[PDB]
């Protein structure tokens, strides 16, 4: 926990200096150590545009953890940055098993519904569901709350038909 | 559950719905197409449950939009025909020899076809360095492989199992025929 | 025939790998015997039948395992 | 001046990958692993997982049948030969008491058989190669004296006994 | 206000079954379900289940890497036979037949000739 | 997809070797079927692909074949043909185009591709031996 | 429809290159078809609403079947996986099934 | 598990015909040439005769692969007329149609 933050950052600096490149597992470990939180901005800033290959068993746990942070911070630009990293090249293969995929996507879509304009929320709703994942009832409640906030109450029938 | 053709927009990207060759799915193809010989005072059968539409090798995965998108992405693999060769008149001048070989695409667990080993070499004798005696001897040696009307010597090799071996044998046959046409034995004078 | 024609033919038959030494009709059967794969070694002959043991005992195993009716 | 162009080479799957890069994901369909039929499309995450598990269980049953009765699947008709569609052999073929059979059992990850044959080689006075015993000890330490499917290190387990019996213990063993 | 990649470091450094299993664990990191039909065809081609296009009818077959001259000139195996007898004429016929056989390998043709050698030897 | 789009795509690796490329004077593609409509659709597809890749293509229809026999009850087998003559295309264009149109070959349709490679004389045939 | 409408109103259930002029292995494909039909009819008892359609493209083998919505989807998935694997290993080719469910037999008339 | 005893007998014949084919061809090749001395041709007549009788390639019959019918078999499909007509009439034989 908190006693470890500076030693872990020091270890990351050592690994960079020695010429051993970090992997998704390293950033996953650092993020989950700090989350118990602005290091994620720099981690993303370094990761933007890069393509990765499987180097550690824990690599697949990065995106989930990263997405978790974006939900707790309620920072939507960071969520878009993480998703754009996921979409670059063959990055999607690191989304992990179905449980991890559903966790990642549920937190992502909850954040979109909470912070984004309603029409872009509907575009993401149609693009992500059901092709990417099957929603949880909490996501439907969040989407209805978003529609209530945006005062687009003409859409509840379609949402209920979808939930059915 | 309701078919997903109800959720498809009228300006969607159809190539993504049928990326590859797949059998007709009535719940995926958003067309009210009908097939069947109608009964008396009847209508051709609907798509849902139709086995006849299920027996067609449909081209839903190759639409003009999809064909153009595929052929735009496949341009990167191509090389350019050398501009110097404008017609056959120059192709037969710079490349005298022609090698015909055939491949066969059937459907089955096995790809082997015995007819794919045959190789055919075609060369015009006027494109070889032969004098009068050499040309006469070459014609008499080859026999019916040579056609006088076209001036073309055709060597068809199928002895070897493989196609590369037959091509090598055809080249060897041409070489030995040329060199023995350019040789004069004792019995030659007995013409 | 002729001396010239005979020698020319006996040389063309050496270039193309035919019978150079003179031979008769009965003896040319050996060439056909060894050029073609014999009928008993053709895949239409020795594999004319489906196995019928693989096919029948596979049903027996499948039904015993309860995966086939 | 006939300028013959230089030949382009590519991997066997380059063309398929280019065509795949042309097409984008379908927003109105379930994942490709399921079937587009409305009755079979999963409607919930639990239903999707259940269907995938059922499909994998069916594949496993078929694999069990194939490996249990190779004699019905040995007949090869595919040219070129497909190795991945042939039965797999999980049984030792060498039956004599010899180091090669031990190596075979280590290759097959048959832990108990390997331990028993190492004991039998010791009883037969046959001296075991250092590399062979290191391979055995790899298998034992990785699998913890259990056959393939946590296991807590049990004192005086087979790995420890084999390790103590070793005439020469090199760095790899430790 | 400065990136986490600047600052202190440890300052310490400057510039079997286990390994195959570690590779198999690394393989599971990107083990995802098939996403569309092209991915399925790609995987089948990589496994070796699908034919590689454009179709080559002699795929996986190289005739033991033999050349044409090893199929067509088999008269170097007739050195142990009588050099001018009726046996030589007969074996010349046999090798003329065997050189025109696209269905046998060089090994099978030499096996034919060796059977003939042995048979004539016993007699 | 409206918003969720792939940011970057891994295009395949196509390496320019140093070896010379094969030249095919002609390339005859004979496709056989039991159904004329399938051969017409395949003609449309193949011709459009040839036009889009810049290959020179001309199409014609060889005469059909009908095998009749009797077991009385008389059965029949029709074989229809379509010939696509490609001309003046190199080895790599030939490979890519043939892979495309063979992968998209509809069920019940067999193909016979005859390739007429252009080659030079061997150096052994340039001049006679002395 | 009667057998004399096979090329006029009906089609062919199985499609392959074997019976074309010049092609080979017609008998092998026919025997494969017979086994496939018996195997599928025994592995999907009372499910198949109509005949199978056996399609062959290159090395592939597509069994496009029409089934009922009587059996549960889990059993359909289990049987599809089992059949795919077993037939792929039996014929040494990549077999694939394309089930299409209908509510009930698609009646055309009443003969 | 073949159709009947007669089919099993013919499967037995085709097995030995395959095993003995090379030896039969070679011994048969000695007797079909007017080069080798008659002393040798006469013995190969004895060698070929002594080979097991079912190994002779002339004792194999083209029975149907589904009904073991001895006659009425189309070699291209290895199917007797009754079994062929059943499959052809159901549209289960690709490309086959009734003539008009």
């Amino acid at each position: 926990h908190v006693f470890a933050r500076s030693p872990a950052l020091q270890v990351l600096r050592e690994m960079k200096a020695i010429g051993i490149e970090p992997s998704l597992a390293t950033y996953h470990h650092i993020i989950r150590l700090f989350d118990q939180s602005f290091i994620i901005y720099d981690i993303m800033n370094e990761l933007m545009g890069k393509r990765f290959s499987p180097k550690d068993p824990d690599d697949d746990k990065f995106f989930q953890s990263a997405m978790s942070i974006c939900s707790s911070l309620r920072d939507l630009e960071l969520a878009y940055q993480v998703h754009g990293l996921l979409k670059t090249g063959d990055n999607w293969k690191f989304i992990g098993p179905d449980q991890h995929r559903n966790f990642y996507y549920s937190k992502f879509f909850d954040l979109i519904c909470l912070m984004e304009q309603i029409d872009v929320t509907l575009k993401w709703y149609e693009d992500l569901i059901p092709s990417a994942y099957f929603p949880h009832s909490q996501t439907m409640i969040h989407l209805l709350q978003a529609l209530d906030v945006a005062n687009r109450l003409e859409v509840i029938p379609k949402i209920w038909k979808d939930s059915k | 559950l309701p078919p997903r053709t109800e959720k498809m927009a009228v300006d969607q990207d159809w190539p993504s719905v049928y990326p590859v060759a797949a059998p007709f799915k009535p719940s995926a193809v958003p067309l009210p197409v009908r097939m069947g010989y109608p009964v008396k005072k009847g209508v051709p059968m609907a798509k849902e449950g139709n086995l006849e539409l299920l027996k067609i090798p449909n081209f839903l995965h190759l639409t003009p939009v999809a064909i153009k998108k595929h052929c735009e992405a496949l341009k990167d693999f191509c090389t350019e025909w050398p501009a110097a060769l404008d017609s056959d008149e120059k192709c037969e001048k710079h490349f005298p020899i022609e090698i015909d070989s055939t491949d066969y695409v059937s459907s089955g667990p096995s790809v082997r076809n015995p007819r794919a080993r045959v190789v055919v070499l075609r060369v015009k004798l006027s494109s070889l360095n032969l004098d009068d005696h050499a040309k006469k001897k070459l014609i008499k040696l080859v026999g019916e492989r040579y056609c006088k009307t076209t001036d073309v010597l055709t060597i068809k090799t199928d002895r070897c199992p493989l196609r590369r071996q037959n091509y090598d044998y055809a080249v060897y046959l041409l070489t030995v025929l040329y060199h023995e046409s350019w040789n004069t034995e004792e019995w030659e004078k007995s013409k | 025939l002729s001396e010239y024609a005979f020698r020319m033919s006996r040389l063309s038959a050496r270039l193309f790998g035919e019978v150079t030494r003179p031979t008769n009709s009965k003896s040319m059967k050996v060439v056909k015997l060894f050029s073609e794969l014999p009928l008993a070694k053709k895949k239409e002959t020795y594999d004319w039948y489906p196995n019928h043991h693989t096919y029948a005992e596979l049903m027996q195993t499948l039904r015993f395992l309860g995966l086939y009716r | 001046e006939v300028v013959i162009p230089k030949k382009k080479t590519w991997d066997k799957v380059a063309v398929l990958q280019a065509l795949a890069s042309t097409v984008n994901r379908d927003t109105t369909a379930v994942p490709y692993v399921f079937q587009d039929d409305p009755y079979l499309m999963p409607a919930s995450s639990l239903e999707s997982r259940s269907f995938l598990l059922a499909k994998k269980s069916g594949e496993n049953v078929a694999k069990f049948i194939i490996n249990s009765y190779p004699k019905y699947f040995q007949k090869d008709i595919a040219e070129p030969h497909i190795p991945c569609l042939m039965p797999e052999y999980f049984e030792p073929q060498i039956k004599d008491i010899s180091e090669a059979a031990l190596k075979e059992r280590i290759e097959l990850r048959k832990v108990k058989a390997s331990v028993d044959m190492f004991d039998q080689l010791l009883q037969a006075g046959t001296t075991v190669s250092l590399e062979t015993t290191n391979s055995l000890l790899d298998l034992l330490c990785y699998y913890g004296d259990q056959e393939p499917s946590g296991v807590t290190w049990r004192a005086k387990n087979n790995a420890e006994r084999i390790f103590s019996l070793m005439p020469e213990k090199n760095e790899h063993s430790y | 206000r400065k990136n986490i990649f600047t600052g202190k470091r440890l300052n310490i450094f400057d510039m079997s079954l286990w390994d195959v299993e570690f590779a198999k664990q690394l393989a599971t990191v990107n083990e995802q379900p098939l996403q569309n039909g092209f991915e399925e065809l790609i995987q089948w081609t990589k496994e070796g289940k699908l034919w590689e296009f454009p179709i080559n009818n002699e795929a996986g077959f190289d005739d033991d890497g033999s050349e044409f001259h090893e199929h067509i000139f088999l008269e170097k195996h007739l050195e142990s036979f009588p050099k001018q007898g009726p046996i030589r004429h007969f074996m010349e016929l046999v090798t003329c037949g065997l050189s025109k056989n696209p269905y046998l390998s060089v090994k099978q043709k030499v096996e034919h000739i060796e059977w003939f050698r042995n048979y004539f030897n016993e007699k | 997809l409206h918003v969720d789009v792939p940011k970057d795509l891994t295009k395949p690796v196509v390496t320019i070797s140093d070896e010379p490329d094969i030249l095919y004077k002609r390339l005859s593609v004979l496709v056989k079927g039991h159904d004329k409509a399938v051969l017409d659709s395949y003609e449309y597809f193949a011709v459009l692909a040839a036009k889009e890749l810049g290959i020179s293509i001309k199409v014609h229809e060889p005469p059909r074949k009908i095998e009749r026999f009797t077991l009385r009850v008389q059965y029949e087998m029709r074989t229809l043909y379509r010939c696509l003559e490609l001309e003046h295309l190199t080895g790599s264009t030939a490979d890519v185009y043939l892979e495309y149109i063979q992968r998209n070959l509809p069920e019940g349709v067999a193909m016979e591709v005859t390739k007429t490679q252009l080659e030079q004389l061997p150096e052994h045939i340039k001049e006679p031996i002395w | 429809h009667a057998p004399h409408y096979i090329a006029h109103r009906k089609g062919w259930l199985s499609l392959h290159t074997g019976n074309l002029d010049g092609e080979d292995h017609a008998a092998e494909r026919t025997v494969e078809d017979v086994f496939l039909r018996k195997f599928m009819w025994g592995t999907f008892p009372g499910c198949l609403a109509d005949q199978l359609v056996l399609k062959r493209r290159g090395n592939q083998l597509e069994i496009c079947a029409v089934v009922l919505r009587q059996l549960s989807p889990h059993k359909y998935y289990f049987l599809v996986g089992y059949s795919e694997t077993l037939l792929s290993y039996f014929y040494k080719c990549p077999v694939r099934l394309h089930l299409q469910t209908v509510p009930s037999k698609v009646v055309y008339k009443y003969l | 598990h073949y159709v009947d005893w007669r089919m099993w007998r013919d499967v037995k014949r085709r097995k030995m015909a395959y095993e003995y084919a090379d030896e039969r061809l070679r011994i048969n090749s000695l007797r079909k040439n007017t080069i080798l001395p008659k002393i040798l041709q006469d013995v190969a007549d004895e060698e070929i005769a002594a080979l097991p009788r079912d190994s002779c390639p002339v004792r194999i019959r083209n029975r149907c692969v589904m009904t073991s019918r001895p006659r009425g078999v189309k070699r291209r499909w290895r199917l007797s007329r009754i079994v062929f007509r059943h499959l052809a009439d159901h549209g289960q034989l690709s490309g086959i149609q009734r003539a008009t």
